[PDB]
């Protein structure tokens, strides 16, 4: 009858619905969901634990998909606050959101540019000298400093 | 395995050829129908594709055996004449990947559904392989779908847009030069530099 | 009796109606929808999970159609906030779709212009030298800057 009791039941209903949505995916047996919403200005958070089918392991894109489900199911919950954990290890890192994961992201982006240029060189130069008679390695330096400029 | 019960039910519709052994993880079907079977079974059956058709060197021996078996399976694909799969194990956590070398028919080409089917086949056929790690590859061209990273997604969008412009210009050059010298007598690679800085201007 | 309980029932009714709206389409087995509307100013969000028929994979235009359905079914929900996910991977690159919309739009518009000009040239030169004795490729540069001007 009290407002608080109704809110509590609402949260349980949402948790059950989100879980039931989650098991519909293939590679998972089951999952359990918990939520936290500050009633009276901090962002809400959520925690998901997944029991996963043994013969299969999940992808990074699948992590993104699950995080998107949880983030979009709740109005005020940003995708950063979602934490997904499996039986062995936690498949998400947000200890330093603006720090170490950002630097790792820089490393992956640099590796991506390297790979694209190396692929281009290999593809263009392969037909002349042979399929397996050439190798290439590339290194690049990138800018990550914010800048502005004005002239009159 | 409960998934096997979801796999034997699909087959009982098609032709009902099977031989269910005592073990619950093994199923026996004549190979002549396994060729077409392990394509739908890929789209349905997850764990290891256990459809058999009719110390360090120990695991390598099956590793080469598994690579040859997958090469034979992919070889029987329509637009594929011959294929070969290379499997990589984590030497020392390390993500395990795999490379799939395929030779296509000159006239035919692979489609996105076929790409998904083959990548899922390779990922499922060996335990512990996320399908993202599997990389297809051919003789001249490379047909894949993996383009994503933890990097800032704005930079990923910039990379993909640059690749799109590159592809359009390369396609135009190939199309215009094709009728003169022949179908397969020319190649082109294009690199572009793009602007991504906001600017304004006012003149009086 | 309470307003909040009535709104809860409203949301379930809408979710079910949108569900049965979605399975009417051909290639889709089933789907379930969740919504999030801030009661007291943040845009509402929605998440749709679709279990798909095995022999079919769904197209980009179909993605746009489903997103438009979900966006137009709710008054305050913009098309950006829709998130769609399939059994294996999510069929929606919503993360930074904002940057990669205008770019593809410009690309396709330029392609349209070049196609029209090439068609005109081919049509005019066809009757003279033969039906299949001419080819033409056209490339164009377009202005996409916002400019104004005043003269006194």
């Amino acid at each position: 009858i009290s407002q608080f009791s109704e809110q509590v039941n609402y949260q349980r209903a949402l948790e059950g619905e989100l879980a039931r949505t989650i098991e519909t995916l293939g590679p998972v047996k089951s999952a359990r969901v918990h939520l936290a919403m500050p009633k009276p200005q901090k962002s809400p958070s959520a925690s998901v634990t997944v029991t996963l089918e043994p013969g299969r392991a999940l992808d990074e894109g699948q992590i993104s998909a699950v995080v998107h489900l949880v983030s979009s199911a709740v109005a005020g919950l940003p995708p950063g606050n979602v934490t997904l954990v499996d039986q062995s290890g936690h498949l998400l890192t947000q200890s330093n959101t603006s720090g170490r994961d950002l630097n790792d992201a820089q490393l992956k982006f640099a590796n991506d540019v390297e790979s694209r240029i190396q692929r281009r060189i290999e593809a263009i130069l392969s037909p002349i000298v042979g399929n397996g008679n050439v190798h290439a390695q590339v290194t690049a330096q990138l800018d990550f400093a914010n800048k502005e400029q004005t002239e009159e | 395995d409960q998934d096997g019960g979801a796999i034997v039910a699909q087959l009982t519709q098609m032709n009902i050829p099977y031989r269910f052994a005592n073990g619950s993880g093994a199923i026996e079907v004549p190979a002549d129908k396994v060729h077409e079977l392990r394509l739908r079974l890929a789209q349905q059956g997850l764990p290891k594709g256990g459809a058999v058709g009719f110390q360090f060197s120990e695991q390598v021996n099956y590793q080469r055996a598994l690579e040859g078996e997958l090469a034979r399976t992919i070889e029987t694909l329509g637009p594929v004449k011959s294929a070969r799969v290379h499997l990589a194990m984590p030497k020392p956590q390390k993500s395990p990947s795999a490379s799939v070398t395929v030779t296509l028919e000159p006239g035919r080409a692979l489609d996105e559904g076929q790409i998904s089917a083959v990548v899922h086949l390779v990922s499922s056929a060996v335990a512990g392989l996320p399908p993202g790690n599997v990389t297809l590859v051919d003789q001249s061209g490379h047909l894949l779908t993996q383009s994503n990273t933890s990097g800032r997604d704005l930079n990923d969008a910039q990379l993909k847009f640059a690749n799109d412009v590159e592809s359009r210009i390369q396609r135009r050059i190939e199309a215009i030069l094709s009728p003169i010298v022949g179908n397969g007598n020319v190649h082109a690679q294009v690199t572009a530099q793009l602007d991504f800085a906001n600017k304004e201007q006012t003149e009086e």
